[PDB]
């Protein structure tokens, strides 16, 4: 299953890519902010996206909304430090399928990939 | 005001 990893932190993108590949998924690409995420989603058409919230230019909520427009069946797991109730509600409302708060343990990423 | 992952798993189920 091909995954696009979206996060502005080079280290996070690095560790997620490592977990995803070792769990048997294929890393399709990476994006570093919300605009790029929509750009890459169009280009790559991944099966699954992992989505940070706090990013320069355009945040994760708006990128979710943008990808859902491109593809109503997009499968997006949020992976963010912004684990407040109101942010989880907003991300799920926008169309994400799952939400993992940072710091997280790697098994929760795996089950989220499976779930979608 | 950040929730736990169990808190979130819970909240997600509620939302479905
Ligand atoms: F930058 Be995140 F939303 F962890
Ligand atoms: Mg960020």
């Amino acid at each position: 299953k091909r995954v696009l990893i979206v996060d502005d932190a080079a280290f996070m993108r690095m560790m997620l890519k490592d977990i995803i590949t070792k769990a048997g998924y294929e890393v399709a690409g990476e994006a570093t902010n919300g605009r790029e995420a929509v750009e890459k989603y169009k280009e790559l058409k991944p099966d699954i996206v992992t989505m940070d919230i706090t990013m320069p230019e355009m945040n994760g909520i708006d990128a979710i909304k943008e990808i859902m427009k491109i593809d109503p069946n997009a499968k997006i797991i949020v992976c963010s430090a912004m684990g407040q109730q109101a942010m989880v509600i907003e991300a799920i409302k926008a169309g994400a399928k799952d939400f993992i708060v940072k710091p997280f343990q790697p098994s929760r990423v795996v089950e989220a990939l499976n779930k979608v | 005001d950040v929730l736990s992952q169990e808190e979130i798993n819970q909240l997600i189920e509620a939302l479905m």
